């Protein structure tokens, strides 16, 4: 049933949850006891801009992953239209928040428009650039700025492009 | 007492696109990528690690059409697999 | 008649160390990161696929020591598992 | 035995074999007929510097993964001591190679000092830098530019520092 917490997310058994554990050896991530750990999944999704043109269907992006990290079990913050500054702001406060110290592991959405240097904030334009850079996400999560989460897989996803081009080439067959 | 530990471990990024390309959204639809991943985390969460259903998700968009991109898994310091355990 | 493809897929980059830091060198040894896939190409390539392989190297440098180095695969397109199947 | 072409490479049996096509449905990478079948691979090791210091022990390395690349089934073109002109030069003839047309996949092996920025060239100072970016490797190497290796792993090997930071931080137990 999808009535549950973990929505429309398939559900894995004890026999496959011991299979897994049993197959391969100690070379998965440990996972914290379901009835004391505190995971927490941040998304911050850039859809109304200054300059550039309106992100229309974010709302849909923005239910399904929220939606899915919350079926996997994480809390989610969701932070809208923000500049790079406050972007950086909002990670700086993500990587202090006291539950990962009881997590095991992250995610961090990042859903905006895009070019081949990162990330476009709420106010960029090319006249003016308003860029987080893909490095920047790495170093605020890293060992040294986020201790907590020493050990614990941090996953990344972005939705954005990373240029201009179609990604294509012509072959005949 | 102190010990030494590395910088930078255990994290995995996934892009919606290779270097230089542009990545696709439908007004009413949605992001592709991201649609897709979601797709494919709730079939695959319970069977498969993170980096397995990333690679699945790419092979998902193996073949092109007029809106083609081609995820990218990006800075992998995962030391171990990471399963989900949804259920758990 | 013609057909669109991607223009980057299948790759896998490997590197010795995570971005701004240093990868180690022996004098008489050689690379550290170069003999420890040497070593897990030999031992693993008959089981694993390289994304597998790879992750196995990363755990080995997982305890830091004064020289210490964080391998990371980076730009990943691949949609389907590499198999060297050595032998054939 | 290590007498053998495959060396001290662990071999994989038939009935492995088998069992890895069978496992796993339609998603490995097909491999040629071992009778036909031209694979190649690159290396480019940096050994003997201009300015930079120089890089003792690149024996063992370019030894050690020519004979690897060899005992799995490359054919290894060993280049030393390149400008990063020379090493575009040298990918971009690479690239071109008949061979790939009749290969299933490809590995290409960089060995030198690095920056940040990418790999070291033989004539690199920081007042001139002589710089090969990762990025351009891909660029010579993927579809539009190396047609002959469209749909097949291309496998890239970086021994390099990227930095000047030791990648450590303390933790107290
Ligand atoms: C190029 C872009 O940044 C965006 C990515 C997005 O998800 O909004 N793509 C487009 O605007 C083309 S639909
Ligand atoms: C920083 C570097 O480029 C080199 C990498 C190499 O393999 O030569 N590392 C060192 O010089 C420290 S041993």
């Amino acid at each position: 049933t999808s009535s549950g917490s973990e929505g429309n997310v398939k559900l894995c058994s004890l026999e496959e949850a011991q299979r897994i554990w049993k197959q391969k050896s100690a070379e998965i991530y440990p996972i914290m006891d379901k009835s004391s750990r505190t995971r927490l999944a941040l998304i911050i999704c850039n859809e109304e801009f200054d300059s550039i043109p309106r992100r229309t269907g974010a709302e849909v992006d923005i239910t399904g992953m929220t939606m899915l990290l919350q079926n996997l079990g994480y809390s989610v913050d969701v932070k809208k239209n923000l500049t790079a500054s406050d972007m950086t702001t909002e990670l700086e406060a993500f990587a202090h928040r006291p539950e990962h110290k009881t997590s095991d592991s992250t995610f961090l959405v990042f859903m905006s428009h895009g070019i081949r240097e990162g990330i476009c904030g709420k106010k960029h334009s090319e006249q003016v650039p308003d860029i987080l850079q893909l490095n920047a996400i790495f170093n605020m999560l890293n060992t040294k700025n986020c201790p907590s989460l020493k050990d614990k897989p941090k996953v990344i996803i972005i939705q954005a492009c990373r240029g201009d081009s179609p990604g294509v080439v012509w072959f005949k067959d | 007492a102190i010990k030494k530990a590395h910088i930078e471990k255990d994290f995995i990024a996934f892009c919606s696109s290779t270097p230089d390309n542009v990545s696709w959204r439908h007004p009413t639809m949605g992001s592709v990528f991201i649609g897709r991943l979601i797709e494919h985390m709730q079939e695959y969460a319970c069977s498969c690690d993170v980096e397995e259903i990333f690679r699945k998700v790419r092979f998902s968009f193996e073949q092109p059409d007029g809106r083609a991109q081609m995820p990218t898994t990006e800075r992998v310091t995962l030391t171990r697999c990471f399963y989900l355990f949804p259920g758990h």
